[PDB]
This record gives C-alpha cells, structure tokens and sequence, in this order.
C-alpha cells in the first residue's frame, strides 16, 4: 500500500520547460510531388539511356 | 552508322559457323560487301557532319579513314591466308574473330561522337592487336615487341583519360559538336599546359613522334602481315585523327606549346630516313619509313592551317595504303625466303617480273611521286610549312631526297643484281599475292582523279 502511485492535486503551474531546452533546429525540406523521369535518362558519358 | 556496324559483328556468327573449308571465302565476300556498303559515307556535306544519332557521326575526315579501314580488313584475311593455313580451324577463326574485332572498334572510333568513347574504343583496339602479335608472331621477340607496344600506348592514353574527365566536369560535355561550338580560349597556366600535354601526348605516342618512337620498330617487325598492314595502315592514323579532333580545344596554347613537337618531328623525319638509308632489316626499315612519314602528319597537325590539315588527311590515307602494300610485298619475299634480311635474297627482277614491278610503283608512290595522293598530302604540307617559316624547306626538301634516295634503294637491293644462287624455293607469285598488290595500288591510284574525298573537311 505504501508503494502505489498515487495522485497528488497541487496548484503550481506544471513546469512548461523543465529542462531549460533551446529551440528545436528547423527541419529539413520534407519531399515533394510526384516523380517523372530523368530528363534524358542517366547522363553518364555517352550512354544516352 | 548501324548499316556497317551489325554486318561487322554478324561477321564473327558467320565465320564461327561456317564449315572449315569456307571461313575465308565467306569473311572476304562479305567484308568486300561491307567495305562496299561504307562507300556510301564519303557523300558529305560541304560544312555540316553527318549526325546519324547522338552516339555516332562522320564528317569529311572519319568516312576515308573508315573506308579504308572496310577496304583493308578483306586485305588483311588475303595476306593472311598463307601462313594461317596449317593452323586448326579453331584458331584460324580466333584470328578472323580478332581482326574483325579490330575492325568494328575502328570503326566506331571514327564514328564517335563522344571523347570519352572515342577513347575507350581506341584504347579497347589494344587487346585484339596485342593478341594478333604475342600470338601469331614467329620471332621470340613478339613478347617484348607486344609490351612495348601496350605500355607505351597506355603511359601515353592514362592521361588522356583524366584530362577527358576534367574536361567533362568542366564544360558538362564531351560531345565533339558541343565542345566545338561551345570552344573556349586556354590561359597560359601550368595547369592548361599540362592538360594540353594530357591531351596532345596520348595522340603523340600513337603516331610515333621522333622520341616516342621505338615501339613502331619492334611491333612492325615482329608482328604477323596483317598485324602489320593494320599497324601501319590505320592504327598509326588514329593519334592523326585523335589530334585533328582534340586540337579544337588547345588553342591558343598550342601556338606556344606545339615547338618542342614541331622540332621533335621535323628533325626526326630526316633521322628516320637517314636511318633507312642503312637498314638491314625490310620490314624495319618500311617502319622506319612509316615513322618519317607520320612526322610530316605530326607537323601539318600542329600548324593547324587548313593547307595542313588537307595535307595531313591526304598523307593519311596515302601513307596507310603504300605502308600496307610494301608490307604485303617484305611478306611475300619473306615467305619465300624464310628471312627479313634485306641483302639475303637479290635479283629478284629476274624470277618475279610483275612482283618487281609491284616493287617499283610501290616505292614510287612512296617516295611522292606526283601526281599520286601521297605527294598531294606531301605538297600541301609542306607549303603549309612554308607558310609557317621559310626555314622548313630545307628540311622538307632533304626529307624528300632522303626518302627518294632510301626508296629506291630497298628497289635495287630487293629488285635488282644478280639473283642468289644458292636460293632454289622461289616459286612463281601466287593469283592471290598479285590481286592484293593489284587491290592495294588500284584505289591508290584512281584517288588521284578525285583527290577531293581524301582531303578532309577543310576542303
């Protein structure tokens, strides 16, 4: 019985950031539409597909 | 292009299934077809290359030189035919399976568009000659002859290649009509110096500039006939055309940077033929021959005026065709003789008539007698380097007496005196040995009533 968890109802504000965090670095641009083919297929040299 | 390219490779089907009694019948009837069917390229265009696809074109300069590569290919199987006859049937087809192979990489060497396959088809022309002279070569020198050969035309080509790749990331194409139009000037920095050397050297060691020379010697001499005829016929040209092309994008610098070669041939021309003034070996002192000859190419390259280039393009040609004839013919004295020496086997005049007189038009049209193709070429050289400097002529002009001189020479050693008691095997000349002297002077020849197919693209 002295192990449960238990609720405690307090009236301090929950802490909005405990760890003092920086901001979060922006994300990198995610993707896009759909996909077409290689302009004139691979460019490699002279393979023209 | 596709029209001489599939029959070329269907070549090798076709001979790998034919019954053992017709390998050479049927390779000659259709390579004569093929050599027939490109015939159809020397129709170009008075400014405008003929661009089949994005893989390959042909202009004023690649159709000759692929027309003569079609035309030499059933010369080489004729030439061919009498030492490679007690071989098994397996390897007589390897060995028409090699020149074929030789072949279609000439031919798409000349008919590539882009630089990087350009190199890679020349350089891939390496394996099939190496192999057709480590092979079937009779001396023990053909090992030597062969690594020489490889590895003087790899230390030159490496890089070659690089400075192909530096150029590609550079200006985004190697496309020949891309980096033509789209040429920019080159600084005088070390770093376009050593590009253009990168460029220039690969080409240099192909057609053997004075210096870079000593693998020609070994690899004509040790080298089977048709080894030979292709040795000296077109893979000599292909540094020519490799550096008719590339030089678009070397200039300014060449003005500059083209001296050294400049020298190098123009007085390695007069070597080469003092030289051959005293050889003792035939098929060394044709090489020889070959050597001086190209240097001529070499300068008219490295002028870049439209004469010279002309002149160049027609040398080309002319050259391919005397330097494969008069090494059809050392074949024919050397398979009766069993011996390359020069001074073995004399008189010659008196037991074959119409060998020697193969022999003296031969020399004729080496020694530039006009108004064969070979003097046009030489002609149109030489006045191109006249314009350059008036100092050229001395040695232009001492080329010629040296070359008149060493010609005519090998003519009366070979061809003239008393015949050599002790030799008893000299037999008649052979049906087949007189068409391919016949086949090798008769375009020559008629080349002359329409010099304008072989004078390039500047014409």
């Amino acid at each position: 019985e002295l192990s449960k968890v238990t609720k405690v109802k307090t009236d301090r504000p929950l802490p909005e950031n405990p760890y003092h965090s920086r901001a979060r670095p922006e994300p990198n641009p995610e993707a896009e539409g759909d996909l077409k083919p290689a302009k004139h297929g691979s460019r490699l040299f002279f393979w023209t597909m | 292009m596709l029209k001489i390219i599939i029959p070329t490779t269907m070549l090798l089907p076709m001979t790998w299934m034919s019954k053992h009694n017709m390998i050479w019948i049927n390779a000659t009837v259709h390579s004569l077809l093929i050599s027939l069917i490109s015939l159809s390229l020397l129709n170009q265009l008075g400014e405008n290359s003929l661009n089949f696809s994005l893989t390959f074109f042909s202009d004023s300069l690649s159709a000759p030189l692929l027309v003569l590569t079609t035309w030499l290919l059933p010369l080489m199987l004729m030439a061919s035919q009498s030492h490679l006859s007690k071989e098994t049937t397996t390897r007589k087809k390897l060995y028409i399976t090699m020149l074929i192979l030789l072949q279609l990489f000439l031919i798409m060497t000349f008919t590539a568009t882009e630089l990087i396959l350009f190199y890679i088809l020349f350089e891939a022309t390496l394996v099939p000659t190496l192999i057709i002279i480590t092979r079937w070569g009779n001396q023990t020198e053909r090992l030597n002859a062969g690594l020489y050969f490889l590895f003087y035309t790899l230390a030159g080509s490496l890089p070659l290649l690089v400075a192909l790749v530096y150029i590609q990331n550079t200006t985004g194409s190697l496309n020949f009509l891309i980096i033509h139009y789209w040429s920019h000037p080159l600084s005088n920095s070390w770093s376009n110096i050593f590009m253009w050397l990168a460029c220039i050297m690969a080409f240099m060691v192909k057609m053997p500039l004075y210096g870079l020379h000593l693998w020609l010697p070994k690899a004509h001499v040790e080298a089977p006939i048709a080894g030979s005829m292709v040795l000296a016929a077109v893979l000599l040209k292909l540094g020519g055309y490799g550096m008719m092309r590339i030089t678009t994008i070397l200039n300014p610098l060449t003005n500059y940077m083209a001296y050294p070669f400049l020298m190098l041939s123009m007085w390695g021309m007069i070597m080469t033929s003092s030289i051959c003034l005293r050889q003792t070996d035939l098929k060394s002192l044709i090489a020889y021959s070959s050597v001086s000859h190209m240097a001529l190419v070499i300068v008219a390259i490295m002028i870049q005026t439209p004469w010279s280039f002309m002149g160049a393009t027609a040398l080309m040609i002319a050259h391919g065709l005397t330097s494969s004839m008069l090494f059809c013919l050392a074949n024919t004295n050397y398979e009766r003789v069993h011996s390359r020496t020069m001074i073995l086997a004399r008189g010659l005049q008196t037991l074959l008539p119409l060998m020697a007189t193969w022999w003296l038009m031969a020399s004729l049209t080496n020694l530039a007698l006009p108004p064969s193709i070979n003097l046009i070429g030489e002609l149109f050289i030489i006045t191109a380097s006249f314009s350059w400097s008036n100092i050229t002529i001395i040695l232009m002009g001492m080329n010629m007496m040296i070359t008149a001189l060493y010609s005519l020479y090998m003519l009366i050693t070979t061809q003239r005196g008393k015949y050599t008691h002790h030799i008893n095997n000299i037999k008649a000349s052979f049906t087949r040995e007189n068409a391919l002297m016949a086949l090798h002077i008769l375009p020559l020849l008629l080349l002359t009533l329409n010099p304008k197919m072989i004078l390039g693209p500047l014409y």
